[PDB]
């Protein structure tokens, strides 16, 4: 019921030939409404959802001045990390952050989000009360001393309580139609004889949107979790999403087993078995 | 860290011989985020695949869908193929018209 | 698009 803004930055210290510097997408929910990047120093942004036709050129002249001071920005960091982190100049480094906030069916805010990660493993996290902050080692504890001496996580609040919701809220209206609804699964069993003479049941869920949900297999009495073979969840490419769940079975045995599915779109969990 | 490209190729909707559709290779939980990605069809690289913007998950590995035209036969072979710096050589995923 | 310097 609840909606999210948020935003996944990468910044790249040594990229190949040709490979963003900075790159940031945007999404709401599940769907994607931007990318940026900024490659040999020349920012670029590019809508990815039709209601960002409706955005004034007020709203992408302000984004190419964001883009170019957040990827000077994160390259002077990406210098700063390799010396506190003792590492040699030739290689490339990796810098990821995350930015949200959360609202509620009365778009009410509920929470909002700002974790970074260096070369892939967590760095420092904003806490729940969007004040204090988490560090993981004394390099993250330098910084997390420098930012609540500085008070900084105030400006982040700002940013939350200021432009991160007025873009939440503005998206939401103008892309009512795709943001504000649940496609659930279409669910179906399929058979597949094994040349050893057992068979494969594999429960397919296609065309739901949002992406999270839950299939299971259950055989009468006895629980399937260590024998089934699942898929992650995978777009369509369409706006929806897809997923499956195996397990091989013994000929002639096909109707001891269930399969379940589970999603926001559905009214109850979904019960399917093989149809002959 | 690094970590190892995990690879899907699927058809975008079921499939039915002699009807137009859309082959995937959606290519997930690998870093650092530099990565080759090629479709094949009967052996011969596929110049039009179009390629979504690279992003990441909440354990920072990223994630990427590439897709083509396509319409399935009972003859015609299609495959996915990946190479990235956690691998020592490129990995080759074929479509399986059940999977 | 926000960003924190770390250090
Ligand atoms: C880097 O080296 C200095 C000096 O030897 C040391 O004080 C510091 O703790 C090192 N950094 C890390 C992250 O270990
Ligand atoms: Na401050």
């Amino acid at each position: 019921g609840s909606h999210s803004l948020r935003y996944f930055h990468t910044a790249v210290s040594r990229p190949g030939r040709g490979e963003p510097q900075y790159i940031s997408v945007g999404y709401v929910d599940d769907v994607q409404f931007q990318r940026c990047d900024s490659i040999e120093e020349i920012p670029r942004m590019e809508p990815r959802a039709p209601w960002m036709e409706k955005e004034r050129p007020e709203y992408w002249k302000e984004l190419k001045l964001k883009v170019k001071n957040i990827a000077q920005s994160a390259r002077a960091n990406l210098r700063t990390l390799l010396r506190y982190y003792n590492q040699s100049e030739g290689g490339s480094h990796i810098l990821q952050w995350m930015v949200s906030c959360e609202v509620g069916p009365d778009m009410r805010l509920l929470g909002a989000h700002y974790q970074a990660a260096y070369d892939g493993s967590d760095y420092i996290t904003l806490n729940e009360d969007l004040s204090s902050w988490t560090a993981v080692d004394m390099v993250s504890q330098i910084t997390k001393s420098r930012l609540e001496s500085a008070g900084t996580a105030e400006y982040f609040r700002a940013y939350v309580e200021g432009e991160c919701l007025e873009l939440l809220h503005r998206f939401l209206r103008n892309g009512k139609e795709i943001l504000q609804r649940a496609d659930p699964p279409k669910a179906h069993v399929a058979h597949h004889p094994r040349p050893k003479g057992d068979v494969t049941l594999r429960c397919w869920a296609l065309g739901f949107y949002p992406a999270d949900i839950t299939l299971t297999w259950q055989k009468d009495e006895e629980d399937l979790t260590q024998d089934m073979e699942l898929v992650e969840t995978r777009p369509s490419g369409d706006g929806t999403f897809q997923k499956w769940a195996a397990v091989v079975v013994p000929s002639g045995e096909e109707q001891r087993y269930t399969c379940y599915v589970h999603h926001e779109g559905l009214t109850e969990p979904l019960a399917l078995k093989w149809r002959s | 860290i690094q970590k190892t490209p995990q690879i899907q190729v699927y058809s975008r909707h079921p499939p039915e011989n002699g009807k137009p559709n859309i082959l995937n290779c959606y290519v997930t939980q690998f870093h650092p985020p530099h990565i080759e990605i090629q479709m094949l069809k009967n052996g011969k690289k596929i110049p039009k695949v179009e390629m979504s913007d690279m992003s990441f998950s909440k354990d920072w590995s990223f994630y990427i869908l590439a897709h083509t035209e396509f319409t399935p036969t009972e003859t015609d072979t299609y495959a996915c193929r990946v190479k990235h710096d956690s691998m020592a050589e490129p990995k080759t995923v074929y479509w399986d018209r059940d999977m | 698009m926000f960003f924190i310097n770390a250090l």
